[PDB]
């Protein structure tokens, strides 16, 4: 819980009251944790306007889930990669997050081949995705 | 019994790691305090307050071998001190009803509880045939409440700048989460600036004066019942 | 330029940090904080202390006196201990309603 | 760690705000914070991290930059102060002799003496230079604590 | 607290097996 | 079984004492209860016409509601009385004992 | 209606499995399916005309919006599915039983077979018991 | 899955509690608020 | 009898174009007496005539002699009234209210708990022979059942439009002469 | 401040009053119903004892 | 699922952009403070 306060403070600021959409939106993803943005939609909802202290601690608790595990993820790109050969083709794994599920955006898109090494091939290029789900979950790759 | 003995329809709870983490048994304590207004069946007390004069008792130990028919003292030793018998009473915690709302309410402390069997009827002399009443819904006067911020432990200091009524260890809590409220004066608990009350033979207004024969505080209305009326 | 005041904790702290260091806990919610210079350490100094300021006012030989002043000025005899000692803004306050 | 260090270090604290405005008009400006990244430190940040650094610091004033001073030295102390170790040391061997520390730092507009740089560096055996964990140690033993 | 204290729980084992 | 027969006839003499105990002063409780809140509710509706009626219409619904008002004091009554001298008196008596039939001989002994 | 675009591309690239967008004729009719209303088996070889009206032999884009646009039933919305089961829970607990759908849905119904509503059941009680929660279940259903 | 709306009713039907701010004592009008 | 509807229904557009006392006023100072007597007050009910056990229209209560309708199993608005039927379709419409003047006896809050599914439980549990009443809160809606039908005496059916009546507002003239 | 206003404010201070002295009555009688209830309960651990 | 691959996404790859420009304002008050040192060890003397 002193993280929690802690990491509050820096953001919010004298106000001790976040009202910035994005700075709400991504501050519980220093404390380890992944909040989608409909999740931070119904947050901010029933917070309407002001966000303090005590909000923000159970924003923690209550998205703290179990649901993180590299077996849950594999298998998104097994049904995919029908033949099972452990590899999708570059051209998949577009579709699969800007179109599938919430449509990721171009601008955090071009930061995230530069930091999972995407950008220097081409379109067609054949891909593992092991290494996309635990470099994702932070394990040791 | 000589001493402190309890008496039933009171209230009277428990005093006070993987023993600790029960101490949600007294905020049961007043959440059923508040729940329920307790008249606790005021009773008809009938009691003897016999003057038993025991003396160069032996040492026994419960009841069952001081029985007077498996005993049989010698006329030196006139009572038997039963060592591991009674109950050795305890207990702080005890609501009050203060004025119109509830508290909790540390009771005084130190108590003991030593029986005595005593043999013949001469040793024993009837005083007071004393019809006595106890209501819980009336005013306890040793009414020392607990800490504010901590709801706890009994609070043994007053911050009159803070307005709030601390013990030791809420105290230092207090005082320490900024700079500025480091140096407030921190006043005991002891007999802070609270009233001085209002008389009990009619209610509404305070005492003025004092008596000085029978030592009671005395109102305006009433130094004309006092036949020293100067003194 | 300060103006707020703090009777529980004395400290005269306008505006400023007040929205981040008085605002913590149940505790620092209530701390009342009575505005428009109404502060007791503003009637000027002592006129035989000049280091702090008048606070605190005489009810019986009527003086105006600083915490040096009370605390081993001239008003910390023996004789000069039953008096009785009111702040100084309710001293002007009882001037006003008479 | 929220300082009540930096109100008795107010004093030049206040002096290094007429230094990041050129003009002294009590604000930090945009154009201020820029003129302060080149001539004391020399990398070019360009406009939309100054701007960027406006934002959790419009023009900014007094008691909000006391908030970005007392607010991020939350962090622990040997994780953070990093980068002193390393910028202040431009000969890049690790250690920092009192010259440059001289010249960085006065560069931020300050002063020492000789022999007040001396007494840093003099902490019980005949160094004129210090590494990492040992300047760490003179931030915290100078500093009076920020808990109380 | 406020002298007493620790006289009375010295002797209110008044059985002197000592 | 004769032990809860005879605990049961005195839980059955509880309920049936408190229901009409309670019953008299709870009747009138609520009976307070619905006076505040209609006659509330009431100078809610004033209130929202001292905001909406223009000062002509709202002096004849001013009129209207004093006589509102007043017609209320009728319709409420004042019984008060037996709602006030009912009492928390409530106490339990009995005289039960399990003897054995040698012990009804010595009793007997002593009484006639 | 950007909103239901959003649920027109979801669909569309999820049984898709080349790389950029182009789909088989064989999951042309899962695709519409996944939207949520029954198909007509005419109305299959019908939307082929139109995806090899230029001779493309795959689903593309724009002529999935144009033949959606065209044909639109009205689907089923998230609150009706709830009422859908509570209409059968006659016991008020909240729980449907496994058993109960097999008896009551057949002996009426428009299209339906056997083996057709043995997999609803089947699917749905994953534990075995013979229950399946039904507000797990409509949140199992379409619960964005 | 189930987690990931589990998590979806718990923050639509959660209680939120507020922390309590200091009472002002500037209006936003300009006066001083008396009792 | 106007200035009773508008409260119920918090509209200050609604105006009475009529009435009839279907009731002597004997009969209600009998009824008055009767509640004073039951240590009850009195309590204004503004049903609507098709909200009744059996509907009545204004026509079949006057040429039949009689509101045949069982007192005793029916639900009494107080209070805040439900917009009267039809309503959505001809707001500013014609409508009719029958006024029960009912004797309110001892009283019950009934008080459904969380997790009832309507008024099943205050249509069918017998009232305890203690009192003579029922009370619900339905949401400042109170809802009453009587167990007697010697509580119950209608006093006027009341017809009623629905839109304002503003007063004639005549800023004034001089005196002596009407000339300015 | 009409006549009738502040006869509005005699009957609020009225019923408030005998609500306040209603709910300790409620209180009271709730209080010795479950002492008697305690009496049965002491009744049955010692009759049965 | 893929929602949930999705705002792991958003987790990630908005990390590695904090772990560049808060370590470069962590880097501004570092020297501020180092400078405090600066300043007054010397009016000590």
């Amino acid at each position: 819980a002193l993280k929690v306060e802690s990491a509050f403070c820096e953001i919010s600021g004298a106000s001790r009251t976040i009202q910035r959409k994005e700075a709400v939106a991504n501050l519980a993803r220093y404390l380890g944790l992944a909040p989608s943005e409909q999740e931070v939609d119904t947050f901010f909802h029933r917070v309407n306007g002001r966000c303090d202290l005590a909000a923000f601690g159970r924003f923690c608790s209550l998205l703290v889930h179990d649901e993180d595990k590299a077996a849950n993820f594999r298998e998104l790109f097994l049904v995919y990669d029908k033949e099972h050969t452990g590899k999708l083709k570059k051209r998949v794994v577009k579709m699969i997050f800007c179109n599938l599920g919430e449509p990721l955006s171009a601008a955090e898109w071009r930061s995230f081949e530069g930091i999972f090494d995407l950008a220097d091939k081409k379109d067609d290029d054949l891909v593992p995705y092991e290494p996309i789900v635990r470099k994702l979950l932070d394990l040791p790759q | 019994a000589v001493g402190n003995f309890s008496l039933p329809g009171f209230p009277l709870m428990r005093g006070g790691t993987r023993q600790e983490e029960a101490k949600k048994d007294r905020s049961k304590f007043l959440d059923a305090a508040r729940s329920q207004l307790l008249t606790g069946e005021r009773r008809i007390f009938e009691y003897l307050l016999c003057q038993v004069g025991v003396g160069r008792s032996v040492v026994v130990e419960d009841e069952k071998e001081a029985c007077g028919s498996r005993f049989s003292l010698l006329w030196e030793y006139d009572s038997a001190y039963l060592e591991k018998g009674a109950l050795a009473p305890e207990e702080s915690l005890t609501v009050h009803y203060q004025a119109v709302d509830d508290s909790k309410g540390v009771l005084p402390q130190y108590t003991f509880r030593h029986d005595y069997v005593v043999y013949d009827s001469s040793q024993v002399l009837p005083r007071f045939f004393l019809l006595f009443e106890m209501d819980p819904s009336l005013e306890e006067l040793f009414a020392v409440p607990l800490c504010d911020n901590c709801q706890d432990n009994p609070a043994c200091i007053w911050c009159p700048a803070d307005a709030a009524r601390l013990c030791a260890s809420c105290d230092e809590l207090i005082h320490q989460q900024n700079r500025l409220v480091s140096r407030h004066i921190r006043v005991p608990l002891n007999e802070m600036p609270r009233a001085f009350g209002t008389c009990r033979r009619h209610p509404g207004e305070v005492y003025e004066l004092f008596c000085s024969i029978c030592h009671v505080a005395v109102c305006r209305l009433c130094r004309g019942n006092h036949l020293h009326a100067r003194s | 330029p300060a103006t707020l005041y703090c009777p529980a904790d004395r400290a005269q702290l306008c505006d400023t940090c007040d929205e981040r260091v008085h605002s913590a806990t149940r505790m620092l919610a209530r701390h009342v904080r009575v505005p428009a210079n109404h502060s007791p350490l503003q009637f000027g100094s002592c006129p035989y202390h000049p280091s702090e300021m008048i606070d605190s006012v005489c009810m019986t030989c009527f003086v105006a006196l600083c915490p040096h002043c009370i605390l081993i000025g001239s008003h910390s005899a023996a004789d000069f201990s039953e008096h009785p000692l009111i702040s100084t803004l309710d001293a002007y306050k009882m001037v006003m309603q008479d | 760690k929220v300082p009540p260090r930096l109100r008795v270090h107010a004093a030049e604290l206040e002096t290094i705000f007429t230094r990041i405005d050129a003009d002294g008009d009590g604000k930090l400006s945009e154009a201020d914070v820029m003129a302060f990244m080149k001539d004391r430190v020399g990398f070019p940040l360009e406009p939309d991290q100054v701007k960027a650094l406006l934002v959790e610091l419009s023009p900014v004033d007094f008691p909000t930059f006391l908030c970005f001073v007392d607010n991020q030295l939350m962090k622990p102390l040997p994780e953070v102060l990093r980068e002193v170790f390393q910028y202040v040391d431009t000969d890049r061997d690790g250690k920092l002799t009192a010259g440059e520390l001289q010249g960085f730092a006065a560069r931020l507009g300050l002063n020492l003496s000789e022999a007040g740089a001396a007494h840093l560096l003099n902490r019980g055996q005949n160094e004129t230079c210090a590494n990492f964990e040992e300047f760490c140690g003179l931030v915290q033993a100078s500093l009076p604590s920020a808990n109380k | 607290t406020t002298s007493s204290a620790d006289r009375f729980d010295r002797l209110r084992d008044i059985s002197l097996k000592n | 079984q004769r032990c809860y027969a005879i605990l049961e006839e005195a839980i059955t003499q509880l309920h049936s004492c408190t229901e009409d105990k309670m019953g008299a002063v709870l009747s009138r409780q609520l009976e307070l209860q619905r006076e505040i809140d209609t006659m509330d509710w009431s100078e809610s509706f004033l209130q929202y016409l001292r905001t909406v009626l223009p000062p002509a219409d709202f002096l004849h619904a001013w009129l209207r509601h004093c006589r509102l008002r007043d017609e209320l004091d009728a319709l409420a009554g004042d019984p008060s009385m037996l709602s006030r001298n009912v009492f928390p008196d409530m106490r339990l008596q009995g005289r039960v004992d399990i003897l054995t039939d040698s012990a009804l001989r010595r009793r007997d002994y002593v009484a006639v | 209606t950007e909103e239901q675009i959003a649920e027109f591309k979801e669909a569309f690239s999820l049984f898709d499995k080349d790389g950029d967008g182009t789909i088989t004729t064989k999951e042309l009719g899962t695709v519409m399916r996944s939207l949520g209303q029954n198909p007509t088996e005419a109305e299959l070889q019908d939307m082929i005309n139109e995806v090899d009206a230029d001779g493309n032999g795959t689903i593309d884009f724009p002529e999935f919006l144009t033949l959606m646009a065209r044909k639109m039933k009205d689907t089923d919305t998230e609150e009706e599915l709830i009422e859908a089961f509570k209409v059968f829970d006659r016991d008020g607990n909240g729980f449907i039983s496994a058993a109960e759908l097999r008896h009551v849905m057949t002996n009426l119904g428009e299209k339906l077979t056997d083996e057709e509503v043995d997999e609803m059941i089947r699917e749905a009680d994953v534990d075995g018991d013979g229950q399946i929660n039904y507000e797990e279940f409509v949140k199992m259903m379409m619960a964005k | 899955a189930l987690s990931s709306a589990n998590a979806l009713d718990a923050i639509r039907r959660t209680r939120f509690p507020t922390n309590l701010r200091p009472k002002p004592v500037y209006d936003s009008i300009g006066r001083v608020i008396l009792p | 009898w106007e200035y009773w509807i508008q409260l119920s229904l918090f509209t200050a557009d609604l105006h009475i174009v009529g009435g009839w006392n279907l009731a002597t006023p004997a009969q209600q100072q009998l009824f008055d007496a009767k509640a004073s007597a039951l240590k009850g007050p009195i309590v204004y009910s503004f049903l609507d005539l098709n909200e009744l056990e059996t509907p009545q229209s204004l026509e079949n209560i006057i040429a039949e002699k009689r509101v045949k309708s069982d007192w005793r199993k029916q639900i009494f608005p107080s209070a805040e009234c439900r917009p009267p039927f039809g309503f959505e379709g001809n707001p500013s419409g014609t409508f009719h209210v029958m006024v029960c003047k009912l004797a309110l006896g001892s009283v019950l809050a009934k008080d459904s708990e969380p997790g009832e599914t309507g008024d099943e439980d205050f249509k069918s549990c017998d009232i305890p022979g203690n009192f003579t009443a029922l009370s619900r809160r339905d949401e400042y809606r109170v809802l009453y059942r009587l167990k007697r039908a010697d509580q119950v005496l209608p006093t006027a059916v009341l017809e009623f439009e629905m839109k304002p009546l503003r007063i004639q507002v005549r800023q004034p003239v001089c005196e002596m002469c009407e000339v300015l | 401040s009409s006549p009738s206003e502040e006869a509005l404010l005699e009957r609020r201070r009225r019923i408030d009053r005998e609500l306040v002295e209603k709910h300790r009555q409620l209180g009271q009688l709730h209080s010795n119903f479950l002492s008697v209830q305690k009496r049965i309960d002491e009744a049955s651990k010692n009759l049965v004892g | 699922e893929m929602h949930w691959l999705a705002v792991r996404v958003q987790s990630q790859a908005r990390r590695i952009v904090s772990c560049m420009q808060r370590k470069e304002m962590q880097k501004v008050i570092n020297f501020l403070t180092g400078v405090v040192i600066f300043g007054m060890h010397i009016d000590k003397y």
